[PDB]
């Protein structure tokens, strides 16, 4: 569905911290000697409310809880690493888990430039 | 199923499975990105009497882990040191690998003590305990935290300032608990929920100045007479 | 192959336990402070022979454990979690690791739809 | 390549990587289970001297563990509290995250002393040991357990009551071991393989009822005179 | 790009270890009771440098490094072991993450045997 | 993006994301590896002395660990066992499951002290330290390890000999380190990056046949008088 804010309050913007994807360092910053310690390995942005992103991912954090719990609950592995990963698999077997009927609803094959030959 | 985050129309939704839209391209798993997002955006009282209040020990529940790789810079963030009456820990020590949150403007540093009747500590509303990068269910002992959720979601294709608040607690974990802010260690102010973190730094800053603190070497103890916006919009008197 | 069973029994019917996938709990039971306990976490069902799958299932079972073993062996991973992923992107690699050729015994794309057109 | 299993024409088969068959539809990961089955249901023995027999100490092989989703309610478990005469552990502790077999109708715990020329218990026939959705390679100390393979497969888009039956052991995993069946802490029973799980409960219920306890300070031990089926379908004498 | 070779000096020959895939072992020796020591699981072998790939392997490994070492710091997991993996993922994003135009220059769809029908 | 080698018209290169070819077909994760290449094989010093200088201890860089496939014989390893003055030791204990490097010709067990400013051994140059399929960032205590680097790429579709070389270490990881090679443990050379390790044996052996050893209990030193290629191709004097 989509999702509706039910919080007591939003804050609509957004001071994130991440890590870089990777971002070739200057010069000899990325031998972890020479590196940065644990706590200024991050870099920082600010994301305002446009199309109510923020809102709506607070809101979707939210809903995901109950879910994501459950998921822990059953899971012998201490430490999670691999949700995104499956989700990519699992992606991909949405599309191509099975044979592809061109011109079907549930195949993702264009025969356009083909039909115009 | 987890629910996973897309734009669609200008807007953020959750994707349900029973739906293949060939519109959406995933090219590469760095499209696919885990968020942590704290409770502090959502209006939660903040103050550390309220934030206790939603942890609670129980056993018989394994802890468990997930990893996600953006955060919030947190306004108030929670660190426990709380041992029973006998001196026993009565939270875990933190597993390799887990620090602290990365980003917090005021610390509560809580000392103190409680029965702590449960194996672990967990959140009452099923929330998590957001450390560096890694989410848990349970809280550890001396690690500095903050309460959160995380999300899941595809992508289309001033410095840093930290300050600690320390607090003494009795009876933590229960409907009878005390909290005192820490001025010094002989000097303390009664504590409730209506006092913020800025309020209490100017409290310390003033009792400072004015010379409030204990002279002695006896502990003082004060009292403050009275003297719902959220934060990005030997007793004594003091009134 | 087709597995022929080689053990010297059988039990015909198979009393099983596992965990929900999801199974959004009632009310507050997916919070962990307030679920049940690691014991009280499981799901149980009972299975009887049809098709022999039962049969079959034991010894697949017992003829999987060479392989896994070895398998087991190679690896430096204390705990392994990642068989079922890495056959499923082994069985997305077998159909569309290369180019598709229509028409071909290797290529799981149908122009039937496409070829009344 | 690890077998994986597939339902073909109303049978499960073991399907080769040499043969891409289009007909087969893996719509997402929740297709792919993995399952672990306990050797009771191939028919093995599962009384504690046959069961034991089966394993062995060995050093120079790192333990692994591999999980699994799904499991079989077990009519016979194993529970290992093996020491040295020396009264050093023969056995490693369990590792965070493993608990027992969650079903077990019969738990036999088994308590004594052997050699243990080895660095870890393993299985001599190369099964595995079964825990609570994880199986290794070797036995954990006090951690229950039943023997078990595991297999992979691809899907096509009463109560619970568990009794514990406690045994003692001397030459553990040699060719001379020794058992007693124990009524209690000074009375016991001579063991062999002959002995069914509800036989040796019935032997302890008359044992109590007919008052053969040791009502003396010192060890009471019964030898019985005599007095192929599956199950899913001081020294005196007891003539 | 092209793998230049800039170090110093290069050992055209590759004396090699490794852990044989899988390779139903001779009787017994695939229980881990009966098998090799840890010390005793490895096969060797020996590579010249046909088609100069022992010397470019050694550029190559050299210049992973750097981005190799980021990706370690950005990682909270102690033991990564799905680096390769996650590469396979992205192979099949990469042909198969979106629609497949046939003909088009990012779609891996050979209409040949269909075109001559 | 982490680098992948492809086989490309004869010659191995780096794949480009921006770039799709689709005549390139990976069939199965089995033409995915990863590979360990030593150090050594790019003509780097293997000298002690030499070797020593490329690590150095750092604090606030959490380890990090990544497993590879296959690796190198290695001509030269080493092993460290570095503690302070004060006796405390300088690296950590192995990590469960992290063995030494599978294949060594010659292991230089070093033993001494330094300062070891710092929480963790780590390369000077960026590169790793192999261990049996596992490179980590950081030396690990008395554990055997090779210098090397990771690559990983798509496929297309006599014995074991192993010397122990034992030295004597003093100032480890500092301008001022000093280093013996241990004959027997009253009987020391002083050593330089001139001495090979074929050179070292012979050393030894000649100095046991010659009756050089301290036949007292003191310790003898010994200062050798002088008396570019790659493998692949009480003191007193010896003159
Ligand atoms: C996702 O977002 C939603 C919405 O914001 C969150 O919903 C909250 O859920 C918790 C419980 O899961 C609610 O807390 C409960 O409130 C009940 C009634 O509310 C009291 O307080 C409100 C003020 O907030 C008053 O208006 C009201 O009149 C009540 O006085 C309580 O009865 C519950 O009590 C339980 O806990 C207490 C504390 O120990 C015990 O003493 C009791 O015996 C009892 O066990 C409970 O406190 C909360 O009100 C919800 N908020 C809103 C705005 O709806 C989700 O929690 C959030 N998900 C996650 C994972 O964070
Ligand atoms: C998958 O399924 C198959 C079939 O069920 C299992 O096969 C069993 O494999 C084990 C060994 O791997 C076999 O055990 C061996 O038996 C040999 C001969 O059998 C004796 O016992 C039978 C009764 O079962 C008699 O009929 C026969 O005449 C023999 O007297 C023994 O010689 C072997 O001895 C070895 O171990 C003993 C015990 O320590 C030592 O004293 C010896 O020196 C020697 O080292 C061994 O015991 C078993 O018979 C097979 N069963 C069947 C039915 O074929 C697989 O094990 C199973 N796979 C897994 C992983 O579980
Ligand atoms: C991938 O492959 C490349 C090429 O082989 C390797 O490149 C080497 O990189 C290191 C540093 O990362 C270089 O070492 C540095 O050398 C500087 C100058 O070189 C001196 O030595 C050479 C002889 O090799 C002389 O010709 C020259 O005149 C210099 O005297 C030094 O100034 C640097 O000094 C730093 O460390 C020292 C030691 O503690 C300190 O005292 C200094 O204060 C300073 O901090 C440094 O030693 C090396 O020269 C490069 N080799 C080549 C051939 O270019 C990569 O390292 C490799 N990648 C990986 C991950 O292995
Ligand atoms: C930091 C990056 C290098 C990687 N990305 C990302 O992590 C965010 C970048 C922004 C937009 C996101 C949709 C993706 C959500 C975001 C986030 C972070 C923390 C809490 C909530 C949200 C913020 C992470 C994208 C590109 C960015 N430049
Ligand atoms: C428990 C579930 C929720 C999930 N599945 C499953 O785990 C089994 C459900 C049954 C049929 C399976 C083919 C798949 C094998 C099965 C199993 C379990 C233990 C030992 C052997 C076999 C039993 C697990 C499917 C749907 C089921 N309702
Ligand atoms: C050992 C195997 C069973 C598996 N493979 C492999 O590991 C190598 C076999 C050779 C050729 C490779 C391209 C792949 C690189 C190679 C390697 C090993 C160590 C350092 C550098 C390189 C050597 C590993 C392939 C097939 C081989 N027969
Ligand atoms: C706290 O809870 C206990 C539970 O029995 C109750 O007896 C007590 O009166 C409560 N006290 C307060 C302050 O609510
Ligand atoms: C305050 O008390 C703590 C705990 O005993 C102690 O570690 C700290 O040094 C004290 N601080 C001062 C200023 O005395
Ligand atoms: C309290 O005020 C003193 C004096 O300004 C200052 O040194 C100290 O850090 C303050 N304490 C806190 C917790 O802010
Ligand atoms: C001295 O002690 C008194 C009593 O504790 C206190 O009120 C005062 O602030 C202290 N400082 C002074 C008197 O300067
Ligand atoms: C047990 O095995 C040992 C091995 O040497 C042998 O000496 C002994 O006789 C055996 N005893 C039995 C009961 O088979
Ligand atoms: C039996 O002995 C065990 C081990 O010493 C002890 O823990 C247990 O309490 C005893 N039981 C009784 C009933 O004495
Ligand atoms: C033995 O019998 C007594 C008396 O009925 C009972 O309490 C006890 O639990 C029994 N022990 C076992 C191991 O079944
Ligand atoms: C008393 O002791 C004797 C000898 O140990 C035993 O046979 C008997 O069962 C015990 N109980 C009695 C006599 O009631
Ligand atoms: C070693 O480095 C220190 C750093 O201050 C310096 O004082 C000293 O002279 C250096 N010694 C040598 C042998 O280079
Ligand atoms: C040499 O010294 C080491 C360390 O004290 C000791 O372990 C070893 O046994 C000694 N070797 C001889 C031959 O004395
Ligand atoms: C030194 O020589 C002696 C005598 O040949 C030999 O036993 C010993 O192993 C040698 N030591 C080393 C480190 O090679
Ligand atoms: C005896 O001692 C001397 C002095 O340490 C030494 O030079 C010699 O090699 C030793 N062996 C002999 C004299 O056989």
């Amino acid at each position: 569905e989509a999702i509706v804010n039910a919080q007591p309050k939003c804050n609509p913007n957004l001071h994130y911290w991440t890590t870089q994807d990777e971002g070739a360092a200057i010069g000899l910053a990325w031998i972890p000697y020479f590196g940065p310690a644990a706590e200024g390995i991050y870099i920082e942005g600010l994301m305002h409310n446009q199309d109510g992103l923020i809102c709506g991912l607070r809101q979707l954090a939210n809903e995901t809880t109950q879910a994501l719990q459950l998921f822990l609950r059953a899971t012998t592995e201490l430490r999670t690493f691999s949700i995104l990963n499956r989700k990519a698999i699992d992606f991909l077997l949405q599309r191509w888990g099975g044979t592809c009927h061109i011109l079907g609803p549930d195949c993702c094959i264009e025969p356009a430039d083909w039909t115009k030959n | 199923s987890i629910p996973l985050g897309v734009i669609h129309n200008s807007a953020l939704q959750v994707s349900d499975v029973d739906k293949l839209v060939c519109r959406d391209k995933l090219s590469s798993t760095n499209q696919l990105r885990s968020v942590g997002l704290n409770l502090e955006g959502n209006g939660v009282a903040t103050d550390v009497p309220s934030a206790t209040k939603r942890w609670g020990f129980r056993s018989g529940v394994p802890p468990k882990v997930v990893n996600y790789e953006a955060g919030e810079w947190a306004e108030n963030c929670y660190n426990l040191e709380i041992k029973k009456p006998d001196g026993s820990e009565c939270l875990p020590a933190a597993p390799d690998g887990i620090r602290g949150f990365p980003r917090c403007r005021y610390v509560h540093k809580v000392s103190g003590t409680g029965p702590c009747a449960g194996d672990f500590a967990f959140h009452k509303e099923g929330a998590f305990f957001l450390y560096d990068r890694l989410a848990s269910t349970v809280i550890y002992r001396g690690t500095t935290f903050a309460e959160g959720v995380v999300a899941f979601l595809i992508l289309p294709q001033s410095g840093y300032y930290s300050t600690t608040i320390r607090y003494q607690a009795t009876g933590f974990g229960t409907n009878e608990t005390e909290y005192l802010f820490e001025v010094d260690n002989l000097t303390y102010v009664q504590l409730e929920s209506r006092f913020t973190p800025q309020f209490l730094l100017q409290l310390n800053e003033t009792i400072y100045t004015s010379g409030k603190r204990s002279n002695t070497t006896g502990k003082l103890i004060w009292k403050v007479n009275p003297e719902e916006w959220a934060f990005w919009e030997x007793x004594x008197x003091x009134x």
